[PDB]
């Protein structure tokens, strides 16, 4: 199983990215699929999970409201759509399958990240 | 139109016992009388159905052949007759009025439900006795939690207070599970400020009323 | 009370119309009065129609305008033609009887089972 | 080659039945008479039939003017109509209790169908008139079965005395008085034997002593409406024995009965069904001939009165067009009623009882001019007289 | 009967649906009913279409294809409980799963306690160990005790809280019971934690 991240890069404040995660070797369609970012030094901090389509999603205080995590089963692909973007968001961010589809969090796959930074 | 549930109190595993199901208002002879079971903590169960007569009754299989059902339209009362009580059975039975032809109408375009609920009887099997509970501190080794276990107590219920009263902010008192032992335990836990551990005093106050049990538990780190 | 048998009941649309058929289980000589009760799911029974041994067809205060009884004096069988049904016309309809067997015993009442009637989109 | 001939016609058969049904053996008496009377007048006609060459309808013209022939025409006219009336409700009830269409398609069907009388006609006569004579007397037999333990004194004692009181009193008696009555005579029938006399071999004017041949006549007609009379009596009775001294006294038109047949008891179950259906045979076929009979009639009557001449099957088809309008008309106001439906045919019989004096009168007039008259003319004096009372009565209640 | 989503979180107002799969009963048409916590259940809505005399009108029915379905429109406040569908069968009805809607809140990892037993119960032959999962959501959760690192199973039980009515959270207690012996005979006491919300594993511990 493989996870690879894209969509990153240098946003303006107040700019808008699409991280993508694109997953090989597993069909996403059953499992939740969480976005979380670390910043240097810090712990990798959640931000985001999509479970299986219509059993919602949900985020983590800071990124409420701004960003929106999507499902592509077909392409098994998930992404995360930052909008109103703030220093404060500028991270490696990483997705992980979670591996129990009763969505207990059994993160054992991660893509290797993709690096969002947000300055003017 | 009030239906009333009566006749729920505690049995020995395989007893016998009669609940009654007293109606008022409606003309009797017209609806149906069906009992609906609730386990503790899972989805309702249709378990029986009586008519105005005695002509019409179907049945459930859990209680195929050990459960009587009968009808009085002297008092328009309801009857429930059951024998050989396996541990399980453990419930809370309910009254629910309904169509007396139930079964002539239902059919891929029209279901008549069950209009009006009574309030429920709590059945219990068990072999278990009167038993006052064991009461244990969690000690506490910026936010401290701590608690005391209330262990091996029957029947239900049991309450926990904290400093008589005066702490409720934080109070978690976990709902009941049953033991394999057939007794109840549970713990009452409390987060508080590590900051207030050495100043303040954490007392619990257990009552079960079931056995006259009044316990105070103070709570030391 | 058993040996009467309703019979026409069937989901339908608001507006639309239908045509319920109270009747007898065999050879019965007369039905000297009728009657169509209604027993929606949280009310009581509440009555719709009359007719009576010639005719008078009384109806209820609310539904004038929309049900017809009638009666059909050769094959013994009293109808009831509901037209520009709306949403709470909902409920089973029952049937009543004042069956007469032979031309000199007295009469005998009659109630039956009934049918369901859904409106809805 | 057999016996073959139809005699019940619904308008006596609802008349005498509902006479049983409602009031008992009271009625009885009132048929007796009737039939007198009509053996009485069917002599008349029939004396005025082979002599002075002429019919009852040239009679009438040959004292009035041009106005008055119009009045009587309209009457006679109107009389047609009522019989015809008759018939079409029973041909109608009949279709609908033997299959099940509703009334006014079988009223429909009834009157534009007179095609199957060419059909058949041109199909064969023995055959058919055979097989119906043999449906009818079954159909008797049945009904004399039917009939059960029973208290003879009272029909008889009803008979005898005649409760003046009774039958005048309940103007509902007189209703059902001048419906056997006008059901018994029916004017048409009148016209029909002053023509049809017209041809048997007598020597037309060469014979001063062809009234051999009134005498034969006279005895064929007695023999007929004798037997009338005896039918009438039966079916009297049977409306009594089969719904008197009950509860809401039920009217007894045609329905009941066909109900009471079938529900009874002693009958078994299926045989119940067998003799409904014969008798709805039996009605059927009792309607279409009652039909036949009576376009000769009509004809006899337009050309007397007018003068004036018309092909049969335009004739037969105007008529009952004419008769099947206030079918419709009352079938549509009330809705479909049973109830009211048998009331119409008993008041179609009703009126025309009341038209047979228009037509009663100058038969009588004629019959004291020319070479043969009655002695005893004063039996039919007493009798129109008496008669216009009771009508002129039976109209003021109102 | 079987209820396709059962742990169906929202929001106040939005609009939510709610299916019944047909277990290719009779498949006579459905009923649901509503029941909140400890109460008797309501009607809701009989023969899947119609409305109860009496309820408001945020509610609806449908009958798509042979999947019964109920859709709130507009949640209010006070509609939070649990769902029930009802078809009915040859001569005996029975109650679906049951579906359980509830409170759409941002996900919070549990803080995670352990107890160790007290030398008053120990004293009497028993040794219970509780550790504490306080204030998390959504409600997924698993405890593992492990006793000298070894894996425990078949001794232990879970308690978990009703929702909070005001932060929507959920706490969870496990309970390790020993006999004083077997307590006895090990050191290490560890309940170790996941939830959705933890990136790794929360492990409380201590030496007997």
């Amino acid at each position: 199983v493989q996870l690879q991240e894209s969509g990153g890069g240098l946003v303006q404040p107040g700019g808008s990215l699409r991280l993508s995660c694109a997953a090989s070797g597993r069909t996403i369609s059953r499992y939740a699929m969480s976005w979380f970012r670390q910043a240097p030094g810090k712990e990798r901090e959640f931000v985001a999970v999509a479970r299986r389509s219509g059993d919602g999603a949900f985020y983590a205080d800071s990124v409420q409201g701004r960003f929106t995590v999507s499902r592509d089963d077909a392409k098994n692909t998930v992404y995360l759509q930052m909008n109103s973007l703030k220093p404060e968001d500028t991270a490696v961010y990483y997705c992980a399958i979670d591996s129990d589809t009763f969505y207990s969090g059994s993160y054992d796959y991660w893509g290797q990240g993709t690096q969002v930074t947000v300055s003017s | 139109v009030q239906l009333v549930e009566s006749g729920g109190g505690l049995v020995q595993p395989g007893g016998s016992l009669r609940l009654s199901c007293a109606a008022s208002g409606f003309n009797f002879s017209y609806y149906s009388i069906h009992w609906v079971r609730q386990a503790p903590g899972k989805g309702l169960e249709w378990v029986a159905y009586i008519s105005s007569s005695s002509s019409y009754t179907s049945y459930a299989d859990s209680v195929k052949g050990r459960f009587t059902i009968s009808a009085d339209t002297s008092k328009n009362t309801a009857y429930l007759q059951m024998n050989s009580l396996r541990a399980e059975d453990t419930a809370v039975y309910y009254c629910a009025r309904g169509y007396q032809y139930w079964q002539y109408h239902a059919s891929w375009y029209w279901n008549g439900g069950l209009d009006y609920w009574g309030q429920g009887t709590l059945v219990t099997v068990s072999s278990a006795s009167t038993k006052g509970p064991s009461v244990f501190p969690l000690a506490p080794s910026g936010t401290a939690a701590l608690g005391c276990l209330v262990k091996d107590y029957f029947p239900e219920p049991v309450t926990v207070s904290w400093n008589s009263g005066a702490l409720t902010s934080g109070v978690h008192t976990f709902p009941a599970v049953l033991q394999s032992s057939g007794l109840y335990s549970l713990s009452s836990v409390v987060t508080v400020p590590s900051s207030s551990l050495g100043t303040q005093t954490y007392i619990c106050n257990v009552n079960h009323k079931p056995s006259n049990t009044k316990v105070d538990k103070k709570v030391e780190p | 009370q058993r040996q009467l048998v309703e019979s026409g009941g069937g989901l339908v649309q608001p507006g639309g119309s239908l045509r319920l058929s109270c009747a007898a289980s065999r050879s019965i000589f007369s039905i000297d009065t009728a009657g169509w009760f209604r027993q929606a799911p949280g009310k009581e029974r509440e009555g719709v129609a009359t007719i009576t041994r010639d005719g008078n067809a009384n109806y209820a205060d609310s539904v004038k305008g929309r049900f017809t009884i009638s009666r059909d004096r050769a094959r013994n069988t009293v109808y009831l033609q509901m037209n520009s049904l709306e949403p709470e016309d909902t409920a089973v309809y029952y049937c009543n009887a004042a069956i007469r067997t032979t031309v000199r015993t007295s009469a005998q009442e009659y109630w039956g089972k009934g049918t369901p009637v859904t409106v809805s989109s | 080659m057999s016996v073959a001939v139809g005699y019940m016609d619904p308008g006596n058969w609802i008349t005498s039945m509902q006479g049983g049904a409602q009031y008992g053996y009271t009625l009885l008496f009132v048929i007796l008479i009737s039939s007198l009377a009509a053996m009485l007048l069917q002599s008349m006609t029939v004396r005025l039939g082979i002599a002075t060459g002429k019919d009852l309808a040239q009679m009438t013209r040959h004292f009035l003017s041009k106005p008055v022939a119009i009045i009587f025409w309209i009457i006679a006219e109107l009389a047609i109509i009522a019989t015809d009336i008759a018939e079409v409700i029973g041909s109608a009830i009949a279709l609908d209790l033997i299959f099940g269409i509703p009334l006014i398609v079988g009223a429909l069907i009834t009157v534009f169908d007179v095609f199957l009388l060419l059909f058949i006609m041109r199909f064969g006569f023995r055959k058919i008139e055979a097989i119906v004579g043999t449906l009818i007397f079954t159909v008797l037999a049945i009904f004399v079965f039917e009939v059960f333990i029973s208290s003879p004194q009272l029909t008889d004692i009803l008979n005898g005395f005649v409760p003046h009181k009774e039958i005048v009193t309940n103007q509902g008696i007189l209703y059902i008085a001048l419906g056997i009555i006008g059901a018994t005579i029916m004017p048409h029938n009148l016209y029909l034997h002053s023509s049809i006399v017209q041809s048997r071999k007598y020597d037309r004017h060469d014979n001063q002593e062809k009234a051999q041949a009134i005498k034969y006549a006279t005895i064929d007609s007695n023999l007929q409406l004798s037997i009338a009379f005896v039918v009438n009596c039966l079916l009297l009775t049977l409306g009594a024995a089969l719904f008197f001294g009950t509860k809401t006294n039920d009217l007894g038109g045609f329905y009941d009965l066909y109900h009471a047949l079938k529900t009874e008891p002693v009958l078994g179950a299926t045989l119940g069904g067998i003799m409904s259906t014969l008798f709805a045979v039996a009605l059927l076929a009792s309607g279409q001939n009652s039909t036949i009979t009576g376009t000769l009639a009509g004809q006899i009557v337009m050309e007397g009165f007018l003068r004036l001449s018309i092909p049969n099957w335009l004739r037969r088809l105007i008529t009952r067009a004419l008769a099947v309008i206030p079918v419709i008309i009352c079938l549509i106001i009330f809705k479909g009623n049973s109830e009211k439906i048998e009331q119409l045919l008993v008041f179609s019989q009703v009126f025309l009882s009341i038209a047979l004096p228009f037509s009663l009168i100058p038969l009588q007039l004629a019959t004291s001019n020319k070479k043969l008259m009655g002695p005893f003319i004063n039996k039919t004096w007493v009798n129109i007289i008496s008669w216009t009372l009771i009508v002129i009565l039976s109209g003021l209640n109102v | 009967m079987t209820q396709s989503p059962s742990s169906l979180s929202a929001s106040v107002g939005d609009r939510v649906t709610i299916t019944c799969r047909a277990s290719q009963s009779v498949s006579s048409a459905v009923a649901w009913y509503q029941q909140k916590p400890g109460k008797a259940p309501k009607l809701l809505i009989y023969s899947a279409s119609s409305l109860y005399s009496g309820v408001p009108s945020r509610f609806s029915g449908s009958r798509s294809g042979t999947d019964f379905t109920l859709t709130i429109s507009s949640l209010q406040p006070e509609d939070f409980a649990t769902y029930y569908c009802q078809q009915s069968s040859s001569s005996l009805i029975t109650f679906g799963q049951g579906t359980k809607v509830e409170i759409k809140r941002t996900v919070a990892a549990p803080s995670v306690f352990i107890f160790p037993p007290s030398d008053s119960q120990l004293k009497s032959g028993t040794a219970s160990v509780v550790c504490l999962l306080n204030n998390f959501y959504p409600r997924e959760a698993k405890v593992q005790w492990k006793v000298d690192n070894a894996l425990q199973s078949g001794n232990s039980q879970e308690s978990v809280t009703e929702q909070d009515s005001k932060d929507s959270t959920y706490s969870l207690s496990s309970t390790l019971t020993l006999s004083k012996a077997d307590y006895e005979k090990h050191k290490v006491y560890a309940c170790e934690v996941t939830h959705q919300g933890l990136s790794s594993p929360v492990t409380k511990s201590f030496n007997r």
